[PDB]
This record gives structure tokens, sequence and C-alpha cells, in this order.
DNA sequence: TTTT
């Protein structure tokens, strides 16, 4: 069957700067009466996606010229020639014949400087405690670029089990991300240790960002 | 103008099935393949299948055979899918798009989607706990809204008025329940000087909680 | 021409 190769997966640009994301076919997609249903569509994230390029090269009705679309066969590219903040989102080739087939998606997302996060670590409620539960989170704002690894210890051993990771959006202001690392143990459990360890590994330091606290 | 509205969130249970709906409007509805798209929640886009209304005649992709029907009420200018055996897999929005015929040949018309939850939890009401600062001009507190279900809640500081600063990152399942969490950055001046609240509402269980957050 |  017929795959279809996006790359990149993330594509990080300053607004103004160009934009070139590419598709390949595992195999020549060209239809028996000679014509190429190859498509373009962008998805801004909680809307339907919208048609940007038909038939490898030709713009929809509507799209700014600023779109263009080419290739031939196995290989195809969408360039944009100037980066709006409308036109950040994810965007999806897709083979219109035989079988249709969606690319995996490139989503173009809003290139910054590096920004080391800034972490916070939160000891468990008393009202959670009360109830037999134990959640320690760990909060990491404000970095740049997303890629980031956070290891929980206990007492000095690491714990990879009860741990839950969320990631925000990249920043609509700021253009950084944050996200959210919680480990959940049982009241019996956390009390039975003393240290709570959350660190960082990010690009913008050489050693791992570390936030601990002992409960005693 | 062509419109294709598509029926309601569906929230189902394993097992069972669920029949969605995608009322087609501004063109002749029989003349055209309307084709079913599959979007599992932050993931890409997959083809499920196509009927061509006039001749009820369908196509599939092999994973959706035997899983996903596509019906058509051409009186109601109505397509129809029922999607059987829901297992967690099958949560994700659903989108009906008419593919073009002359000039265009792509698929220039989407519906707004389906969102269909498949989950055997039943309502229940969050727990929120209140993140205070381990026992720097700024103190970052945080909420934590643990064990809840179904989406969504909604999450407010000072019931609006602490805009700034702030960061809910996205509701994650753990185990067929959400949590979510969310932290706000304010000057060392602010608090514990002054009062901040965490505020809570989750509409299916018909709760508000207010959540002050109080040093240790 | 697409939905082979
Ligand atoms: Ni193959």
């Amino acid at each position: 069957d017929v795959l279809m190769t996006q790359t990149p997966l993330s594509l990080p640009v300053s607004l103004g700067d160009q934009a070139s994301i590419s598709c390949r076919s595992s195999q020549s997609i060209v239809h028996s009466n000679g014509n190429t249903y190859l498509e373009w569509y962008l998805q801004k994230p909680g809307q339907s996606p919208k048609l940007l390029i038909y038939k490898v090269s030709n713009r929809f009705s509507g799209v700014p010229d600023r779109f263009s679309g080419s290739g031939s066969g196995t290989d195809f590219t969408l360039k944009i020639s100037r980066v709006e903040a409308e036109d950040l989102g994810v965007y999806y080739c897709f083979q219109g014949s035989l079988v249709p087939t969606f690319g995996g998606g490139t989503k173009l997302e809003i290139k910054r400087a590096d920004a080391a996060p800034t972490v916070s670590i939160f000891p468990p409620s008393s009202e959670q405690l009360t109830s037999g539960g134990a959640s320690v989170v760990c909060f990491l704002n404000n970095f740049y670029p997303k890629d980031i690894n956070v290891k929980w210890k206990i007492d000095g051993s690491e714990r990879q089990n009860g741990v839950l990771n969320s990631w925000t959006d990249q920043d609509s202001k700021d253009s950084t991300y944050s996200m959210s690392s919680t480990l959940t143990l049982t009241k019996d459990e956390y009390e039975r240790h003393n240290s709570y360890t959350c660190e960082a590994t990010h690009k913008t330091s050489t050693s791992p960002i570390v936030k601990s606290f002992n409960r005693n | 103008e062509v419109q294709l509205q598509q029926s309601g969130t569906v929230l189902a249970r394993p097992g069972a099935s669920v029949k969605m709906s995608c009322k087609a409007s501004g063109y002749s509805f029989t003349s055209f393949w309307m084709h079913w798209v599959k979007q599992r929640p932050g993931q890409g886009l997959e083809w499920i299948g196509t009927i061509y209304p006039g001749n009820s005649d369908t196509s599939y992709n092999q994973k959706f055979k035997g899983k996903a029907k596509l019906t058509a009420v051409t009186s109601a200018s109505t397509a129809y899918m029922e999607v059987s055996s829901l297992t967690n897999e099958d949560s994700a929005v659903y989108y009906c798009t008419r593919r073009s015929g002359y000039k265009y040949y792509a698929l220039d018309y989407w519906g707004q989607g389906t969102s269909v939850t498949v989950s055997s939890a039943k309502t229940t009401a969050p727990s929120v706990y209140p993140l205070a600062p381990v026992c720097g001009s700024s103190v970052t507190l945080g909420c934590l809204v643990k064990g809840y279900f179904p989406e969504p809640v909604t999450l407010t500081w000072n019931s609006g008025s602490l805009s700034s600063g702030v960061h809910t990152f996205p509701a994650v399942l753990q185990s067929d329940l959400y949590t979510l969490s969310s932290s706000v950055t304010v000057t060392s001046s602010t608090w514990p000087s002054q009062s901040i609240t965490c505020n809570v509402a989750h509409p299916a269980s018909s709760t508000k909680v207010d959540k002050k957050i109080e040093p240790r």
C-alpha cells in the first residue's frame, strides 16, 4: 500500500521567514488517466482541515499566493514564501486516489530564543493526605525548545511508576512551552520516605535543573 | 453556500455502537462522494471510507471494514456513519467531507466534526487540592483538579481577575478519570499578603468549588 | 479525471 511520509514533523520559523514542507509517497501515485491527485490541508487547532492546494500545484480559491506546491510522482513540496501568524497549524498532504491516504502532518510553529525552565515543586496537600492520597506536583514553566525530560527521585532512588505529564501548546504570547509532572503515591508510601526530587534535563543547561524537598 | 452540519458530542460505553449524522446542504448531495475522516486526540488524520449517495456505492479503508458503516438517506440529504464494537481507540473527532467534482477534484468542504468519547466511567466530581509553596520576588502557586469525568472543567483564579501568569495544563486520563492542573505566578508582595483562590466548575456533576491557597 |  502507498505510504505517505512527511518531513519535518515539527517546523519552527520566525514570522516573515520562508517555509517548505516535504511529502513523499512510497511509490508513484500517478493515476492511469495521467493526473496526480495530491492535496495539501491546513488544520488550525480546534478547527476542521481546510483545502490549500489540489492536483499537486493548484491553489484552491481564496488561498493566498504565498502558498505554492510542486513535486512529481513520489516527492512533493509545499512552500510558503512568507509565514504569517494565520499559517500556523498542522499541514497534511493527502493522496486522493486508489486508497486515499494522509501524511503524518508537519506542525508549523514559531522559532524563538532558548529559554531555561523555571521549576517549582509542591508537596501533597493536607486535604489530599487526609484522604490517603499523595500527589507531588512539579511545574516546569516557560522554556524553549519543547524538548525536555523530567526524572523523579524518592530518597535518591528513581521512580517511573505513578508519573503523569502534561504539556501546554506553544504559549500564544512568548512562544515558550510549559509542562506539569505529577507523581502520585499513597499516603503510606509517601510517609515511608523523606526526600522528593524533580529534576529536568534541558539544552539550556549542562547540569540538571533540580527541585527537591524533605517532608521532614 | 455548501454546509455540512454534523451531530453533537457523543459519550459512549465500550462495546456499544454510535450512529452519527452529517447533513449536507447547498449542493446536489447525490452527485458527490462523501468521505469520512478520523482523528484520535492529538494524532493525525485517518481516512475511514467513502460513499456515493446516488447509488450507495461505498469504499472502505481495510482497517475500518466491519467496524464503520456508511449509509445515506438521500431524501433527507444526510449521510450517516455507525461505529460498532466501541473501544478506547475509537475515541476521536470524526469529520465528514465532500469530494468536489469538476475543477478542484478535492475535499473542498468539511463538517465541524463529531467528538466521540468511549469510556465506562461514570460522572465523577473532581477533587480540587490547593498547591502551596514548599514550607525570589515571585511565588508560583498551583491547583490540582484530580479524578473527574467527563471533560470539561473550567478553572479560574480569583474569579477571573488573575489572567496573567497562569498556565492551565490540558487534562490527562489516568485510568478512566481525568486530571488537570494550573499554575499562577505572582509577586512575593501579593501572596500571602493578599488572597489567591482557585475556582473549579465541573458542569456534568453540577460542581462548583473554590479553594483558597494558604501558606504551609 | 478523483471515491480502482
Ligand atoms: Ni504498501
